[PDB]
DNA sequence: ATCTTCCCTATTTAAATTGCT
DNA sequence: AGCAATTTAAATAGGGAAGAT
C-alpha cells in the first residue's frame, strides 16, 4: 500500500503497491486496490517508488520529475530497487553531480581520506551493532561481543593499510558469526552455497542488505563504483561496504532468529522491511554516508 | 545476424515457447517471428527454447538457409512449411526392412527360451552358481535347432522338443543360421580358437557351422542334464500369435534374403543383433511389476522373482522392433548452419574454397584430406560436412588434448554447445588455473544439445550425461574409442550406443597414421561400417601411405556396396574427394582407385618440391649414439640458433632411453649451456598437464611472446628429450631436432616440430639423424620395432642407416606418399610400406580389413584389439605419497630448466618393469635404476 | 543463466507510444486501444523509449532491467530546448564493471586532462563521419566537409577551454546542419518544437541516439553526471555528449533523408535500427569510450 | 513489387482464402505468404480475394508500409499483428 | 475473368525436384517423398520444372496451361556435348496473337531476312551483355571484353553465311566461357555430364533460362519449331538463340558467382528468380522480339 | 493493480471418410 | 484424382474467479 520512508532528514521515500499512478484534474493521484486514489503532495517527497502491482503513466511520469519528485521501481518492500535515475543539484535548473558524490570520488582518490574512510566505515559497523539492538539476538553488551567489539576497534585503529582491514573485518564478521553459532546451537560455517536454513537465510538477507545499501547510495547519488575496502575491480563493491554496516547488526540476528523459528522467506522479508521501516534503517545509512563524505 | 523463426507447434507448446522466442526477436504475426540477432543469442536462444520441454516445434533461417530444426519437423527438403502430412507416402518393395523386422521378431520371441532350464530357475532363487553351464543363449538355441531338425521350423505349431547336449546349432539353411545367430549372440558373440578354421573360413554358414557351444558358452559343464531339462509354460495367447505373426512374417518375406550378398547379409545381421540387445537391455532395465509366476528371466535390485518370461520375450520383442523401426527411419538432428564457415577462406586458408568445386547433392562422399599440418583441416573438414547442408558427424580423433583443441577451434570459430559435444570418457583433473574469469578458454562438458528420438529405446532411457552427449549429439568430437566399439565388443551391449551413434551420423577421423596398425584396421572396420548406412567418412591425414589410403577406399567402397544394394539403388560408385592445401579432386571412382590416389599424390609431391626445402636432414656417421647426440647438438647449436638462444628436441624412443639421453647430457660437461627438460609420458597427473602447458606456451613460434617465457637474453640451448609423445598431436616449434630412429613417419613428424610455424628456409641442416637406435646395442637382431614397424616378419637385413636410408634427404611427407613395396629389407621407407599393405590388406583374415563371416564371431574383437597394450597397472601418487613400488628419487640438478612437482595423480607402468621399482622421480618419471 | 548476451551486441531499439506496456505470460508487451498487444524481445532490446500516453507495469521494468534494458521517457525536460531531465531509468540491479568509472574520474578530477578527453570526444565527431559514410546524401570527401572539418580539428586542437569549445561546437554541428539544408534544397532552421519533418525526424533521431549513448555509457557503468563539456546551453550531461559523436554521420542524415525520401516515423525509427546494427554503432561507441577512459 | 500477406482469419473461410492468395504469392508457412507480384497481379489478387465472401481477414504489407487491410482487422497501429486481443479498452467519460 | 496476368510481368519462377505435382482443394502444389506440400503460384508462375522422381498430374496441367505456365521436363539429354532434348508442353487452349507469328515467318522464310535477323540477334547478346551489368564477376567494359565482343561484332559484321555464323558463336561461347573461369580463377570446361559446381549450376540455368525462353516466344504466341540459327551443332530450335541471348549476360556469372559462394541449389534459384524479376528479363526478351517483329 | 493459474466456454481448426465426376 | 459435403474432434482463444506479490 502507501508507505512512508524518512531517509535524510525531510524529504520522504514514498513506496506505492498494487495501484495506478497517473494525472487527475491537474495532479498526480493514485488508483489504489480498494477503488479509492490517493493524491500526493509534491512538497513533502522527492523519492517516490514503484513496489509491486504498480503501473505509472507518461504525464504522471513528466510532473513528478518537473516536481523534483525523482522517481524509482523497486521490488515490493522498498529496498529491492533495480531502476532509477541519478540525483542531481537539481532536476531541472542544472545538471550536475551531489556534493556528496563530488565528496565521496575526492576522499576515494586522496589515499589517506580514503584509508581514512575504510576506518570510519568500520567503527559505524561497530556503532551500529550497539544502535540496533535486537530481542531475540544476542546482547552486544555481553563481555564476549564487547571483546570482540574492542578486539575490531583496536585492530581498525592502529591498521595502516587495506589488507589489515580485510583481516580485522573477516575475523570480526566470522566472530560474530561464531558468537551467533553459540547462541543458537549450531554448527555454523559461513558458505554461500549450503542448503541449510541459517546459511541460505543469511544469504537472502545479504541480498536485502545489498538493496536497501544501494538504495542508500542512490538516493544522496553516490555511484556503485568506489569500494573502501574491496578491490577496484569488485562490481559493485561499494554496495557490499556500505551494506556490511548492517549485516552482521540486523541482518545477521534477523537471519538466525528466522532459521531458528523456521518459518518461510516472504515473512522474512516482511520482519526484514519491518526493522528497516521501524528503526529507519535506511536513513541510518543515509546518515552514515554523508558523515563519511562530509568529513 | 538476420533470423527467423517458425513455429509448428500444437498445444501450449506454441506458447510457453513464444515467451522465449519473443524474448529475443520481435514478433511479425502469425506464429512467426524475424529479426536481428548476435550469434551468442543464438546460442541462448537454442538453449533456452530447447530446453523448455519436448515437443518443441521450432525452424529457423539464416537468410535462406534452415539455421536450425528442432525436432523431427519435416521442415524443409526444397521449399519450406509443408501443407499437411497425412500418412503413406511411399510403401515400396521394402524388403530388407521387412527381412530385419522378420529375424529380430523371431529371434526376439526366442532369445530367451532357454532360461526355462532347472538351473536358471535356481540360479534366479539362489541354491546354486550363479554362472551357467551352458549359457541361456546357447540353450535357447539348442531348442530352436532341434525343433528345426524335427518340424518345419517356419510354418508349424511351436511346440519345445525334449533337447539334448548340442556342440553345434547350425546347419545349412541360411535363415535358420540367421536365427540361430542372433539367439546364441543376443549377449556375446561365439570367440573361434581353432587356426585353420580362423586361416579359411570366410562365408556365412561356413563359418557359422564352426561357431560350437566351447566358444565362451560352456563354462564348465557339470550339470548339463538340468540344464537341458526344460518346461513348456510359454504356450498362452499373446506369445503364440506374436510367434506366429512373425514367423509368417519372415516366412513371407525370405524370399529376398539368398538374393543378397556375404556383405549384406553381415551387415542386416549387425543391424539386427543390434537391434536384439537394444529391445532386450530396453526391456531388461525398466521394472514392469507384473507377473503370471512358475518361470522367471530376470532380477530386479533387491533379488525378488520378476519379469516371468512369457511377458519378458513378449516385452523384449516389441522393444526390438520399436528399436529396429526407430533406427531404421529416422530423420536425425543436424547441427546448426555455421555461418563463419561458409564464406571464404583467405590467404593460407584460401584451399578451403575446395568444397566450391564438390557436388552437394551426393548421398555418399570418401574425403581424403592431405593437407599439412597448419592449414586448418579440422575447419575444412566441417566446411566440406557444411558444404552437404545440415552438419552431423562425429569428430573422431586421438588422445584427450586434441579433442580439446579441435573443439576450442569449433567454439572459437562458429560452433556452440548447442550443436557441439565434446567427449573425453576419463573425467580427467587437469583444470585452468591463474583466472575463471579472464580464462576465454578451457572447453568443458556441459551439452545443452538437443536429446535425439533414439533415446526412448535404449536401456533405461540412454542412461545420464555421457550416453546422452553420445547418441544425441549432432556434432560429437569425441576420443575415437567411443566410436571403435560400433564394429562390435566381446562382451555387453557397448556396442549398440557407437553403432546408432554411427549410423546416422558422418565419421571424420583426423591424423589417422598416429594409430597402430590393429588401431588403423579397426578404424577402417568403422570406416566400413559407417558407410554401410550411407554416411561420410572424412579421413584427413598430410603423410598418407598408399596402402592406407587404399584400404580405406576399399573399406568404404564395401560399406557403399552395402548401402547401395541395400535401398535397391544401382552402384554407381564411390564419390572420392582428394584434398590438399594446393588442390581438390572429385572423382566418382568405382573402379581404378590406384591410379586416380598416385596421381594425386604425385600431383601434391611435385607442389611440394619446389616449395624451398624446410627440413634438412643429415645421419651422423658417429657410431656411439650418445656422443652423436652431444656433437650435434653443439653443432645445430652453432649452426640453427636466434641470436645465442636455441631450441632443440632430442625425439628418443622409450623411457629409459630418454632419461639416459638426459643423464648424459646433465653431465656432458661443455661451454654451451645446456638446459634440460624431460618430455615422456610417464608422469603423474599433475608434473604431466604442467609440462603441456608450458611447452605449449614457450615453442609457440608464430609470434615472439616465448621470450619472456624462457630466458632469452642470455645465450641458452633449450634442449627438449622426448620419447614418440611429441611427435604426435603437439603444436610444437623447435629450432633443430636429433632424432632416434624408429621409423621414418618418425621422421617426417619430428620434421613437422621444426619450423612449424615460422617459414624461414634453413642454411645447412636443422636435422641430424642418428646412426643407430640404441636398442642395437640391446638387441642387434631387432632394433626399430619399439615405436616402429620392423618386427619379427620385418627384420631390416641392415641396421645403419646410412644403407636404410639417405644420408643427406630433404625430409618431408614425399617418402610416405610415395609407397615402394621393393627393396624393403634395406631401406626403412619401403619397410614401413610393406607392412602397411601387408597388414591392411583387401583381404578378410581374421584381424583383417574386409572381415566377412567373422563380423558373426567374436574374433575381430578379440585378435584385433583395439589400443592393445601391455598390461599396464597403475601407481598412483596419493599427496605425496606413493602407493606401490616406487621410491621417490633425486634427479641430477645439473641444467633442469623447468622441473614441475606433483603430489596426486598416477603414472602407468607395464608389469614387466612393476617387478622392479619404477622410482618415480620430479623431473624424469620412470626408468631402471 | 548464460552470457545472456553482450549489451554491445543487443539489436532491437523501441520507443512506444500511446500504449499500455505489460508483462502477458512472462512477456514484455505493450497493448494500444484496439486491443493489441505486441511484445519486445526484451532480451535484446537496447532501450524502450516511452512517448506520451505510454505507461508500463512494475513488471515490465523488473524484466527489463533484469534483461539491462535502459528505460526513458520524452516528455517532462524533453522538450529539447532546454534538454535539463529527460527521464531515464537505468538497470543498477546488476552490478556494473567498474574500471572504466575508475579511469573515467581521473580524468574527470583532473581538469587538464578533461580537457583533452573532450578534444578526443570532439574528434569522435569527424571520426565518426569518416567511418560511417552514407550513400543517399553527403560525401563526406566533398570540399565543403573536408574544408570545415579541418577547420573544426584546427580549431580543437589550439582550443584552450571548454568555452572555447563550446564556440567550436556551435560551428560544427550549425554549418553540418546548415550544409545538409542547403544540398537537400531546404530553408532549414534547427528547432525542437517545428513542425516539419527535418526537425521531428531529428528530434526522433535525438531520443534515438540518446538511448544508444545512454546504454553505451551504462554499459560501462559511466553515469551521466560526469560530462566532459561544461556550457550554458550543454544541460544533459554526459549522455549528450557520447550522443552527439552520431548526429552529423548516423542521426542527421537519416532524418534529412527520410524527411527529403517521405519516409514515415515507422520507417525511419526502422532506418535507425538498420544503421545501429549494420555498422554496429553501440559497440563502436562502447569500444571508442573504453579507448577514451583507457589508463 | 514485393508484398507479404498475412492472414488472421477464423472457420473454412480461412482455407477458400488461402487457395486465391496461394494462386499468387509463395507459401512461407504459418498462414503467410511472400513473395513478388506485379501492380495488376495485386488488383486481382484484391477482387478475387474480397469477392470470396464475409470474413476475410488479410493484411498486406508493401515493404513495410501496409498494402491493404481486408475487414475491420486492426492490424497496425505502430506494430503490426497483436496477440491477446481482449475487451474494455479505454471506457471514458 | 479480367486480364488474366499478361506473362512478361510473371514473376514466380520453378523448376521442382523429387516431388509428385498434383493439386489440394484448389491450388496446385508438389508433395515429396517425406510428406510436404508446397504450394504452387500458378497465376504467378512464368513455368516450372520437373527433375529426376517428379511427376504431374492432369488437372494440375491444366490449371497451369490454362493459366498460362509453360512447363517443361529437365532431363533428356544423353549425348556428349549437347543438351539433347526438352520435352516442353505448350499451353495452347489459349488462342495466341496471330500477326507477329506472320511477321516470324515472313523473315524465316525469305533467307536474306533470316540472315538480317539472324545478324541483329547476335549483338543483342553483345547489348544485353552492355545493358545488364552484375554487381560481381567482371566488370563488361573492360579491354579484354570490349576486345572480344568488337572482334565479334566485326566479324559477324562481315559474315555472310550461317555456318560462318557458327562458327563465331563457338569463339564467343570459347571466350566469354574461359574469360569468366580466369576472373573466378578456375580451369573451366562446359559438360553436362560433370560434377563440378561450375557445370551443374550452367545446365541449371540451361534449364531456367530454356523456361524463360519459351515464356517469351509464347507469349507472342512463336513457336521453337523455326530456328533461324540453325546446324549440326546447333538444333534445339528457337529456344537455343533466345535462351542463350542471355547465359553470358545473365546466366554464365551467376552461375559462376553461386558456384563460387558455394551453397546449395535453393540460393542459385532464388537469384535466378530475383535477377528475372528486378530487371524484368522476361519482359525485355519480349520487347526485344517486339522490335525484332515489326521492323 | 498486476499477473498468474485454472476452469469453463464454445469457438475454432484439422483430419477423416466417402460418393462423384 | 480432386473435391466436395459433412461429420468428428482436437485444439485455440477468451473471460471470470481466485490466489499470489
Ligand atoms: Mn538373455
Ligand atoms: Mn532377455
Amino acid at each position: 500500500m502507501q508507505k512512508q520512508i524518512l531517509t535524510s532528514q525531510k524529504r520522504n521515500m514514498y513506496i506505492l503497491s498494487r495501484c495506478k499512478v497517473l494525472v487527475k484534474n491537474g495532479q498526480v493521484c493514485h488508483l489504489h486496490e480498494d477503488g479509492n486514489v490517493y493524491t500526493v503532495p509534491y512538497a513533502n517527497t522527492v523519492f517516490i517508488g514503484l513496489a509491486e502491482g504498480t503501473s505509472i503513466t507518461n504525464e504522471a511520469m513528466s510532473m513528478l520529475a518537473a516536481n523534483g519528485v525523482i522517481v524509482f521501481w523497486t521490488k515490493g518492500g522498498g529496498y529491492d530497487m533495480f531502476a532509477a535515475d541519478i540525483i542531481c543539484h537539481l532536476p531541472q535548473a542544472d545538471y550536475r553531480p551531489t556534493k556528496y558524490m563530488q565528496n565521496w570520488v575526492r576522499l576515494w582518490l586522496d589515499e589517506e581520506k580514503k584509508l581514512s574512510a575504510a576506518k570510519e566505515i568500520l567503527k559505524m559497523r561497530v556503532d551500529s551493532l550497539s544502535t540496533h539492538v535486537h530481542d531475540f539476538g544476542v546482547d552486544v553488551e555481553n563481555k564476549r561481543v564487547s571483546s570482540i567489539v574492542n578486539k575490531f576497534d583496536k585492530g581498525v585503529t592502529q591498521a595502516t593499510s587495506f589488507e589489515s582491514l580485510l583481516g580485522h573485518e573477516g575475523t570480526f564478521v566470522k566472530s560474530l558469526y561464531k558468537e551467533y553459532a553459540l547462541e543458537y546451537e549450531i554448527e555454523f560455517k559461513r558458505d554461500h552455497k549450503s542448503a541449510d536454513n541459517y546459511n541460505k537465510f543469511l544469504t537472502l538477507g545479504n541480498y536485502y542488505a545489498y538493496g536497501i545499501a544501494r538504495s542508500s547510495l542512490w538516493a544522496l547519488g553516490i555511484d556503485n563504483s568506489f569500494p573502501l575496502l574491496h578491490g577496484s575491480t569488485r562490481r559493485g563493491g561499494l554496495v557490499f561496504d556500505v551494506a556490511d554496516i548492517i549485516k552482521t547488526s540486523i541482518i545477521l540476528p534477523l537471519a538466525f532468529h528466522a532459521a531458528d523459528q523456521g518459518m518461510s522467506n516472504t515473512e522474512f522479508k516482511r520482519s526484514c522491511v519491518a526493522y528497516f521501516d521501524k528503526n529507519d534503517i535506511l536513513a541510518y545509512l543515509i546518515n552514515n554516508i554523508k558523515r563519511l563524505c562530509m568529513e | 545476424m538476420f533470423i527467423r523463426i517458425k513455429c509448428f507447434s500444437k498445444q501450449p507448446i506454441a506458447k510457453k515457447v513464444s515467451r522465449e522466442v519473443s524474448a529475443y526477436l520481435e514478433y511479425t504475426g502469425n506464429n512467426t517471428w524475424e529479426g536481428h540477432i548476435s550469434g551468442q543469442g543464438v546460442s541462448n536462444l537454442q538453449t533456452k527454447l530447447i530446453n523448455v520441454g519436448k515437443g518443441v516445434k521450432v525452424v529457423c533461417n539464416y537468410q535462406d538457409k534452415v539455421l536450425f530444426a528442432i525436432g523431427n519437423v519435416a521442415m524443409s527438403d526444397t521449399g519450406s512449411v509443408p501443407k499437411y502430412t497425412t500418412k503413406k507416402v511411399y510403401k515400396p518393395d521394402d524388403s530388407i526392412f521387412t527381412l530385419k523386422q522378420g529375424l529380430v521378431g523371431v529371434a526376439a520371441l526366442w532369445h530367451d527360451l532357454g532360461k526355462a532350464n532347472s538351473y536358471f530357475q535356481r540360479k534366479l532363487r539362489g541354491e546354486c552358481n550363479p554362472s551357467d553351464p551352458v549359457r541361456h543363449e546357447w540353450v535357447s538355441g539348442v531348442i530352436v535347432s532341434t525343433f528345426a531338425k524335427g518340424n518345419d521350423w517356419l510354418s508349424d505349431d511351436f511346440i519345445i522338443p525334449e533337447v539334448k547336449h548340442s556342440d553345434n546349432v547350425f546347419g545349412d539353411d541360411q535363415v535358420l543360421n540367421a536365427v540361430l545367430w542372433l539367439i546364441n549372440t543376443h549377449h556375446k558373440k561365439g570367440l573361434v580358437e581353432d587356426p585353420i578354421y580362423r586361416a579359411t573360413k570366410t562365408m556365412f554358414t561356413e563359418t557359422l557351422q564352426c561357431v560350437n557351444v566351447n566358444g565362451g558358452w560352456f563354462n564348465y559343464g557339470d550339470n548339463i542334464d538340468e540344464c537341458y531339462k526344460i518346461d513348456t509354460s510359454f504356450i498362452t495367447d499373446t506369445y503364440v500369435k506374436q510367434l506366429n505373426r512373425y514367423r509368417k512374417k519372415l516366412l513371407a518375406t525370405k524370399h529376398i534374403w539368398f538374393t543378397l550378398g556375404e556383405d549384406q547379409k553381415i551387415a542386416i545381421l549387425q543391424e539386427c543383433r543390434v537391434a536384439l540387445m537394444l529391445g532386450d537391455s530396453n526391456f531388461s532395465s525398466d521394472l514392469i511389476g507384473g507377473d503370471g509366476s512358475h518361470l522367471y528371466a530376470n532380477l530386479d535390485e533387491c533379488g525378488n522373482l520378476k519379469q516371468t518370461l512369457t511377458q519378458h520375450l513378449l516385452g523384449v520383442t516389441d522393444c526390438a522392433l520399436k528399436a529396429l523401426f526407430t533406427i531404421n527411419h529416422h530423420k536425425p538432428v543436424k547441427a546448426n548452419f555455421i555461418p563463419t564457415i561458409a564464406e571464404k577462406g583467405e590467404g593460407k586458408f584460401a584451399w578451403q574454397n575446395g568444397v566450391n568445386m564438390v557436388d552437394s547433392s551426393i548421398d555418399n562422399m570418401f574425403c581424403i584430406n592431405m593437407a599439412s599440418t597448419g592449414k586448418g583441416k579440422t575447419l575444412a573438414n566441417l566446411k566440406l560436412l557444411q558444404h552437404f547442408g545440415n552438419v552431423r558427424c562425429s569428430f573422431g580423433l586421438g588422445m584427450v588434448s586434441l579433442t580439446k583443441q579441435t573443439a576450442k577451434q569449433f567454439l572459437d570459430m562458429g560452433v556452440d554447445y548447442n550443436s557441439a559435444a565434446m567427449v573425453t570418457g576419463f573425467s580427467k583433473s587437469r583444470f585452468n588455473l591463474g583466472s575463471e574469469s579472464l580464462d576465454q578458454d578451457e572447453v568443458s562438458v556441459e551439452y545443452w544439445g538437443q536429446t535425439s528420438s533414439l533415446s526412448k529405446v535404449f536401456p533405461n532411457n540412454n542412461a545420464g550425461f555421457k550416453n546422452k552427449k553420445l547418441l544425441s549429439a549432432p556434432i560429437l568430437v569425441t576420443t575415437t574409442d567411443h566410436l571403435v566399439k560400433a564394429s562390435g565388443v566381446k562382451k555387453g551391449n557397448k556396442q549398440m550406443l557407437p553403432y546408432v551413434r554411427c549410423m546416422h551420423s558422418d565419421l571424420v577421423l583426423d591424423e589417422i597414421d598416429d594409430y597402430g596398425i590393429e588401431d588403423m584396421v579397426v578404424l577402417a572396420r568403422l570406416v566400413y561400417l559407417t558407410a554401410c548406412y550411407g554416411n561420410k567418412v572424412i579421413i584427413s591425414s598430410a603423410t598418407i601411405t598408399p596402402a592406407i589410403s587404399n584400404i580405406f577406399y576399399e573399406a568404404y567402397s564395401s560399406g557403399y556396396k552395402v548401402f547401395c544394394a541395400n535401398k535397391q539403388t544401382t552402384y554407381k560408385g564411390v564419390n572420392v574427394v582428394w584434398w590438399d592445401e594446393f588442390g581438390i579432386k572429385v572423382e566418382k571412382v568405382t573402379d581404378q582407385f590406384s591410379n586416380l590416389n598416385t596421381r594425386f599424390v604425385n600431383k601434391r609431391i611435385t607442389n611440394l618440391l619446389e616449395s624451398t626445402p624446410k627440413h634438412k636432414a643429415l645421419v651422423v656417421d658417429q657410431d656411439d649414439n650418445m656422443e652423436a647426440v652431444k656433437q650435434s647438438i653443439t653443432t645445430l647449436h652453432n649452426a640453427h640458433n636466434s641470436g645465442g638462444v636455441s631450441f632443440g628436441l632430442i625425439r628418443t624412443t622409450t623411457i629409459k632411453d630418454c632419461v639416459a639421453v638426459t643423464q648424459e647430457l646433465q653431465n656432458w660437461e661443455t661451454d654451451l649451456s645446456i638446459k634440460i627438460l624431460c618430455y615422456h609420458s610417464r608422469f603423474v597427473g599433475d608434473t604431466k598437464a604442467q609440462m603441456e602447458e608450458y611447452l605449449s606456451k614457450v615453442l609457440n613460434r608464430k609470434g615472439d611472446e616465448y621470450k619472456k617465457f624462457v630466458d632469452t637474453t642470455t645465450p641458452t640451448a633449450y634442449i627438449v628429450v622426448a620419447t614418440p609423445v611429441v611427435e604426435v598431436g603437439r603444436d610444437f616449434d623447435f629450432d633443430w631436432a636429433i632424432i632416434e630412429p624408429s621409423s621414418e613417419r618418425s621422421i617426417v613428424q619430428c620434421a613437422g616440430r621444426v619450423l612449424r610455424h615460422r617459414s624461414s628456409t634453413p642454411t645447412t641442416h636443422n636435422i641430424h639423424i642418428l646412426k643407430y637406435p640404441f636398442k642395437f646395442y640391446r638387441n642387434s637382431n631387432i632394433c626399430y620395432d619399439v615405436a616402429g614397424y620392423e618386427s619379427k616378419g620385418y627384420k631390416l637385413k641392415s641396421k645403419n642407416m646410412l644403407d636404410i636410408y639417405k644420408k643427406e634427404s630433404i625430409v618431408n611427407s614425399v617418402n610416405r606418399l610415395q609407397g615402394d613395396a621393393a627393396f624393403y629389407t634395406k631401406s626403412l621407407t619401403a619397410l614401413e610400406h610393406k607392412v602397411l599393405l601387408d597388414k591392411l590388406t583387401t583381404d578378410i583374415a581374421d584381424t583383417n580389413v574386409f572381415v566377412g563371416g567373422w563380423q558373426l564371431t567374436a574374433n575381430p574383437h578379440e585378435y584385433c584389439k583395439w589400443r592393445r597394450g601391455t598390461k599396464n597397472e597403475d601407481l598412483v601418487l596419493t599427496d605425496g605419497k606413493w602407493s606401490g613400488n616406487v621410491t621417490t628419487t633425486k634427479p641430477i640438478q645439473s641444467k633442469i630448466w623447468r622441473k614441475w612437482q606433483g603430489e596426486n595423480g598416477s603414472i602407468t607402468v607395464p608389469e614387466y618393469l612393476l617387478d622392479k621399482t619404477i622410482c618415480y622421480n620430479d623431473f624424469y618419471g620412470g626408468y631402471e635404476n
